[PDB]
């Protein structure tokens, strides 16, 4: 989510440097998250809703990473390359 | 036995920065060190701790390999073992 | 944030007032020391405000970057005044004082920037100290111009002469102090007494009892080797002393003759 | 500070954004009260290592201030925030890792007061914490503050390791050491000794493994003995050469920070072969 943090800094920084903007300027360079941010709200609803436990989470997001989205399917991409991290350090002490 | 657990950190090490997960890499290190160590594991216990004579003596007691000294501890201890 | 800066100024005049008072001869050798390595510190202190007044210059320095620039001095400060006060509230002087500086040092075990501190501190107060006790430990002689030194030679020539009724030199001309004993060489305390002792009744006959070398002592924190040259003098001078009652003032032929 | 209501070109959400950025500043003064709070000399409650923590908890404290020194003079309301949000949540778990902190959250008063370990306590209550948040990114400041912790223990092991020198202020250090050793018989031992394979219950883990907790006694029992015995050739007091002192933010496990440790197996060894009762004593012979 970090993207949309910075999104919103460099707006203000614009909006200091001109005093009448319109909101559908903001639409317009915003608009790349109003698709990715539906598309998170699913992976996490479904770990709440099924109470996924331990590595299944690793599998449900594996199985959104086949999204068509390819913005989404490079977000869901990362948080499971962090996941991973986890379960090969795991992996490090029993092995 | 030997200490290449910092290299396979190492190699582990990379395979977390890797952005996308490869299971042939994946498969590829798991096994490479499964080599070095699960495969290399065989030859440290059939070497180091040799099980040719522990299955020998196995035979050799709890399968009567041993003909002289168990007829004679049955002569010996004939009565006591009826009792 | 005045406020908040200004324990620095209160921990600077007390630290100086103790550096003027305890420089007079009457505190003792060791006193002298560490106010006089404790000084240095306050040069680096002025050196430091002086690079803060070149920045306040340049219009480049505000309060708040005042505040973090003055941190790493605050805590040596802290540390500074903080001993002086318990060395003036003690009355500690000669080897009362070189045991509190050890014992501080302990304190901050796991700190490493007010320990190096303390550790110099002691490194430069030992100085004196260390030397006396190393013309103690290699020649009878304790030139001691004030009483610090532990071992005291007390002037019992004065009842015992022409006959020594008490056997002075080992009942109690050479003596110890209790409270001048500098707390890291208590384990040797009595050893030192003995091994200066010993010399003593074969300088004083004219013969003279030189060491093979006079190892110079200084004061370490985590290493005990002037515990090894102790016993190392205390072992060669023990031996020249067979070496005295055989030789001059021969003992055999007088119990031969007794 | 805060306006509530009427106030002067601030509606509620730039106060609710203040707020905000006010737990932080709360955080951050109540952390750098606990830090600074210094040793005093004459520290009783509290323990050597707990004042080791103090310091490289300042440390960091002293780092997080240049952050806010080094954000720049002029920059926007909404850009501060977003800026030290990252730094805000590590700063709230650090505080949250201690007592102090995690007490007046804001939540709750300031009564629950809860005790913060001390000793080895607070040694091994600091790996559980490291084990349970190995992975996150606040991990390094835990290792950090760890590192600095662990020295003095480590100096304890060193002084009645290679020698059989007893020293302690607080007694926090497990191996207890008492005035029944000085009267230097065969009873009065059952009364000295050590603490228990754990402190109480309360094994060190950590430090200790429960592998080192009884060989250290065994090898300080022993130098402290022949050592009284006599100056013998193989040590004689310190007359050993030389010895050294020794004693992914990890890309082996925090378990392995025992490699450090080993080579006190060392002096162990030496120790049991150099055989103080048994070929110096002539205990076979008596």
């Amino acid at each position: 989510l970090q993207p949309y943090r910075q999104a919103l800094l460099d707006l203000e920084q614009e909006f200091l440097g001109d005093p009448h903007l319109s909101i559908s300027h903001v639409n317009y360079f915003l608009d790349q998250f109003q698709l990715l941010f539906p598309s998170v709200m699913v992976v996490v609803e479904q770990i709440k809703s099924q109470k996924i436990h331990g590595c299944q989470i690793l599998e449900t997001v594996y199985k959104h990473s086949c999204g068509g989205l390819p913005p989404v399917r490079s977000a869901l991409e990362k948080i499971l390359a962090v996941c991973h991290g986890v379960m090969y350090k795991q992996l490090s002490a029993w092995m | 036995l030997k200490n290449q657990e910092d290299t396979f950190a190492a190699e582990l090490h990379r395979l977390k920065q890797q952005p996308l997960f490869s299971l042939v890499d994946f498969e590829q290190v798991v096994d490479r060190i499964r080599s070095t160590v699960a495969e290399h594991l065989w030859k440290l216990m059939v070497e180091e701790s040799d099980l040719l004579g522990q299955l020998k003596i196995i035979k050799d007691f709890y399968l009567l390999g041993r003909g002289e000294l168990f007829q004679a501890f049955i002569d010996t201890a004939q009565h006591m073992l009826k009792t | 944030l005045v406020h908040r800066i200004l324990p620095v100024a209160a921990s600077y005049s007390a630290v100086t007032r103790f550096i003027e008072e305890k420089s007079s001869f009457e505190y003792g050798q060791v006193n002298h020391a560490l106010a006089a390595a404790m000084r240095t510190l306050v040069k680096e202190h002025l050196i430091l405000v002086s690079q803060l007044e070149q920045l306040h210059r340049q219009g480049l320095l505000s309060l708040q970057k005042l505040w973090f620039y003055i941190q790493p001095a605050m805590r040596t400060m802290d540390i500074l005044a903080s001993l002086a006060t318990s060395v003036d509230k003690g009355e500690c002087l000669g080897g009362s004082t070189l045991s509190l500086l050890h014992d501080r040092s302990f304190s901050y075990t796991g700190d490493s920037q007010a320990q190096e501190l303390c550790l110099y501190l002691t490194k430069a107060a030992s100085a004196p100290y260390f030397e006396v006790l190393e013309k103690w430990i290699y020649r009878g002689i304790i030139h001691d111009p004030y009483s610090e030194f532990m071992v005291e030679e007390h002037e019992l020539r004065k009842e015992r002469i022409q006959e020594d009724y008490n056997d002075k030199y080992w009942d109690q001309r050479y003596t110890i102090v209790q409270q001048q004993i500098p707390s890291f060489l208590q384990k040797m305390a009595d050893k030192i007494l003995s091994t200066g002792k010993y010399l003593n009744v074969v300088r004083e006959c004219g013969h003279d009892v030189t060491c093979p070398v006079a190892k110079e002592i200084i004061y370490t924190l985590k290493e005990r080797a002037y515990v090894e040259q102790i016993e190392k003098a205390f072992n060669y001078a023990s031996k020249v002393l067979l070496d005295f009652l055989m030789e001059e003032k021969e003992l055999v032929a007088h119990l031969r003759s007794i | 500070k805060r306006g509530v209501h009427v106030s002067g070109a601030s509606p509620e959400s730039i106060s609710s954004l203040l707020s905000e950025v006010a737990e932080y500043g709360t955080c951050y003064t109540r952390l750098s009260h606990f830090s600074l709070q210094p040793v005093l000399d004459s520290l009783y409650s509290k323990g050597l290592v707990f004042q080791a923590f103090t310091s490289g908890l300042r440390r960091y404290l002293q780092y997080y201030r240049a952050c806010v020194l080094s954000t720049p003079p002029t920059l926007s309301l909404l850009t501060i925030g977003f800026l030290f949000k990252k730094l805000g949540r590590q700063l709230r778990y650090l505080a949250e890792l201690c007592g102090v902190g995690a007490v007046l959250p804001g939540t709750c008063g300031g009564g629950p007061r809860a005790a913060f370990p001390t000793g080895v306590k607070l040694l091994s209550y600091l790996y559980q914490e490291a084990l349970h948040n190995c992975s996150n990114e606040h991990y390094p400041v835990l290792l950090s503050l760890l590192k600095t912790s662990c020295e003095p223990y480590t100096r304890f092991i060193h002084d009645w390791v290679y020698s059989g020198v007893f020293r302690d202020a607080y007694g926090e250090f497990m191996i207890q050491v008492n005035h029944e050793y000085l009267s230097f018989r065969d009873k009065l031992y059952w009364t000295h000794g050590y603490v228990l394979i754990s402190k109480e219950v309360e094994d060190c883990v950590p430090v200790f493994l429960k592998h080192i907790a009884h060989d250290i006694y065994v090898c300080g029992k022993t130098i402290n003995l022949l050592k009284l015995c006599c100056p013998r050739h193989y040590l004689c007091w310190s007359d050993v050469p030389v010895p050294r002192i020794s004693v992914e933010l990890l890309t082996l496990p925090v378990l392995m920070k025992r490699s450090i440790t080993a080579p006190l197996a060392a002096h162990i060894s030496l120790v049991n072969k150099a055989d103080y009762f048994f070929v110096e004593l002539h205990l076979e012979a008596h």
